[PDB]
């Protein structure tokens, strides 16, 4: 998987309330975090399944 | 415009607002009720917010809010016909960040539900001026605060602005505060207001700052006056 779903959560300078999610490669599993809005890093996914087809084992 | 029923007596080290005196304060909520970004209303069928907070035609706006843990409280829930962004709005350097909304249903204005003025492209608000910024995001950097929450902050020179925050600082922003008081995750798209003649003009709106909602540090705002020559003409044409 790519190294990028090892970073963690990244909520950025906007501040916006929006609800995303994140690999947590110690739990093995997609999580929820509140994103700003602006300057997503690539461990951000708008849905769980985008988030474990693309980071799911890291 | 400008002029609320309920007079306001004067976000992080904010302060609860008195219920219903930002009558042009809207939540901006998903299909759940999930509130994540604030808004304005500039009149029965137009909200204006943020560019980030990416609205879609499947969210909502509540207008009348007060306490967001109270399922008693009458409000408007209104749903959003059409969304249009900025086309200029810059996603790596977040300039231009506005985004207008129009209401599929007019809202019902009233004695909590007004809307708040907008400025001419040429106002000049000096830094210094005392302007006030409201919303529902944290109080503390969590869960966000129940009721509409408050703060009287200054404008400040884009040279004292940019001491800190350097050339990210654009021509379509302006900043807010450094003064003990910070806008934070769920502000976004909210008010920054001052008054002009009187009545509460548009002069900001929540965009972005410190990634800690530190009160030392400058709040970042979208520029209003170089904005809203783009917010009349897309009224004109809708």
């Amino acid at each position: 998987r790519p190294d990028f779903c090892l970073e963690p959560p990244y909520t950025g300078p906007c501040v916006a309330r929006i609800i995303r999610y994140f690999y947590n490669a110690k739990a093995g599993l997609c999580q929820t975090f509140v994103y700003g809005g602006c300057r997503a890093k690539r461990n951000n996914f708008k849905s769980a399944e985008d988030c474990l087809r693309t980071c799911g084992g890291a | 415009c400008g002029v609320p029923a309920i007079q306001p007596v004067l976000i992080v080290n904010g302060e609860e607002a008195v219920p219903g005196s930002w009558p042009w304060q809207v939540s901006l909520q998903d299909k759940t009720g999930f509130h994540f970004c604030g808004g304005s209303l500039i009149n029965e069928n137009w909200v204006v917010t943020a560019a980030h907070c990416g609205v879609t035609t499947s969210d909502v706006v509540v207008a009348g809010e007060f306490d967001q843990g109270s399922s008693s409280e009458k409000i408007q829930k209104l749903k959003i016909a059409k969304v249009f962004k900025n086309s200029k709005y810059n996603s790596l350097t977040i300039n231009n960040d506005i985004t207008l909304l129009k209401l599929s249903t007019a809202a019902s204005f009233s004695q909590t539900v007004s809307a708040v003025c907008l400025p001419s492209a040429s106002d000049d608000f000096a830094a210094g001026t005392t302007c006030v910024t409201t919303g529902w995001g944290l109080t503390r950097y969590a869960n966000t605060p129940d009721r509409l929450q408050q703060a009287s902050l200054p404008l400040l020179s884009n040279t004292n602005c940019k001491k800190y925050w350097g050339t990210k600082i654009k021509d379509a922003m302006i900043c807010a505060g450094a003064s003990g008081v910070s806008s934070c995750m769920g502000d976004s798209g909210g008010p920054l207001v001052c008054k002009k003649n009187g009545a509460w003009t548009l002069v900001g709106i929540v965009s972005w700052g410190s990634s800690t909602c530190s009160t030392s540090t400058p709040g970042v705002y979208a520029r209003v006056t170089a904005l809203v020559n783009w917010v009349q003409q897309t009224l004109a044409a809708n």
